[PDB]
């Protein structure tokens, strides 16, 4: 399973009134493990806030 | 008419538990994006995050094909969950008392 | 000095940069430790880094002295 | 009697699947609209509207057809919800939790 | 001025009010960009609007110079 991060939608966002959405960057990482050399990915979406 | 005979041809000796390759070896690509519609909850007491978001996959299907020509007007066909195959995507770090939210 | 490193995908060979002369590694057991077993992170760092309780670190000062445990 | 006849012959081939229109290519004509009975919560802290209401769907089936005097009585038949065909309808702006509210 | 728009379905060649002489469209994604595609919003307006960090706009000032991308 070749996962594969396209980016983020945001034009549907709807402010709330205590939270500025500074934005959502992502980041495709791999993982390795000691059965094989196989990686093993993930995708992360950080989302940055502030009051 | 052409629905019928479609839809019984694409399920004729489909298996929902086999990644859909043509070759067993070779990777099945997926295009995994997200859509964030609004903040919802940010609680410290929990340490917990509540959000609304649409997740979006898009793979292939080796085994869900057909010739448009022969099926005059059928160019898209809809299948449940527990019809075809989708990966298992889904939050490591989910605190929501059934681990999977989505719909 | 040249060490192992897991950023890059296929594990590569890549070549420290100066001031950091001590290939490491470092294993642990997620939640995956009885198919996939423990982790692997491999890298170049200035002098080799804490290593938590639930850690392991085999710390090295040679080229490829820290290879993936297949190799 | 004539209920057991027609219930088997409405379901002979029928899949739950499939638009049912005699040409896949002209479109189904889906009459929706709306039945509101009372507001409910109009939270500001979530940006939430609570609502109660009946949707109201009213399409044409073409498989499901027969003749009334052939069948003396049985002016009607009601079917479960995955035994035939319904529109996939729903709230694009849902909050719910399990996004599909209704019953 | 001959503006295409999107508030006419099909999609019309409606000619434009005065004071609106620059023919526009706004293209973005939404979720459905995978299958369906960016949105597409044609029309006429006094001069060309903001762009917004995920919308795109291509302007002009000619007949008929913002078609569907089909087209
Ligand atoms: C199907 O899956 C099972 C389980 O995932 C697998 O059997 C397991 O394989 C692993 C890896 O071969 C075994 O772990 C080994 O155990 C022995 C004895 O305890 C250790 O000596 C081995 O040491 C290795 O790992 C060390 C970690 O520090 C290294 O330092 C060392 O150099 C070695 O590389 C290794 O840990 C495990 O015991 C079995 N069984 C179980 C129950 O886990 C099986 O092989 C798989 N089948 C197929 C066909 O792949
Ligand atoms: C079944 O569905 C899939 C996916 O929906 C579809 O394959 C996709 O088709 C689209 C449209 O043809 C492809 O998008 C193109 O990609 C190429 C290469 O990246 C671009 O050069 C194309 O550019 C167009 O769009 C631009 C947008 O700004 C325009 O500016 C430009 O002028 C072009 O009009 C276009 O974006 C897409 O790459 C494929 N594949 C995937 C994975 O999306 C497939 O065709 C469908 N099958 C059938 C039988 O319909
Ligand atoms: C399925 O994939 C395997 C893996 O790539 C194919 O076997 C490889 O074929 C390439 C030629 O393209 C060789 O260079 C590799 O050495 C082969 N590796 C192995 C392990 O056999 C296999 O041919 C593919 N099957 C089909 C039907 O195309
Ligand atoms: C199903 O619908 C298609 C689309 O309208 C029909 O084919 C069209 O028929 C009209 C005649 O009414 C022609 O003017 C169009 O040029 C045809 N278009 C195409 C793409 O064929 C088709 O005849 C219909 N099938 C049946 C059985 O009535
Ligand atoms: C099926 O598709 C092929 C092209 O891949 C085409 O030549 C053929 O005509 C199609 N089927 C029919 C019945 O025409
Ligand atoms: C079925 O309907 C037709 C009219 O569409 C009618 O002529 C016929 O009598 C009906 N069936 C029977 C058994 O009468
Ligand atoms: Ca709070
Ligand atoms: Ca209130």
């Amino acid at each position: 399973l070749d996962l594969q991060m396209q980016e983020a939608d945001i034009s549907g966002y709807i402010p709330n009134g205590e939270w500025d959405l500074v934005g959502i960057p992502g980041k495709r990482s791999e993982r390795f493990y000691e059965c094989c050399k196989e990686p093993y990915p993930d995708v992360t979406f950080t989302v940055t806030m502030r009051r | 008419e052409f629905q019928r005979k479609l839809y019984k041809e694409l399920v004729k000796n489909y298996n929902p538990l086999e990644r859909p390759v043509a070759n067993d070896s070779q990777p099945l690509t997926v295009y995994f994006s997200l859509s964030l519609l609004q903040i919802m909850d940010v609680d410290e007491k929990n340490q917990v995050l509540t959000t609304n978001i649409w997740l979006q996959m898009s793979w292939t299907d080796h085994y869900l094909q057909w010739n448009v020509s022969e099926y005059p007007g059928v160019k898209t066909v809809r299948f449940p969950d527990g019809q075809i195959w989708k990966p298992d995507i889904l939050l490591y770090n989910s605190a929501d008392e059934r681990f999977d939210a989505t719909f | 000095i040249v060490c192992h490193t897991t950023a890059t995908s296929p594990i590569s060979a890549v070549t420290c940069p100066p001031g950091e002369n001590l290939c490491y590694r470092k294993m642990w057991c997620d939640v995956f430790c009885s198919s996939r077993g423990k982790v692997v992170e491999l890298g170049c760092a200035a002098t080799c880094p804490s290593k938590k309780p639930y850690e392991e670190v085999t710390c090295c000062s040679t080229d490829k002295c820290n290879p993936h445990p297949k190799q």
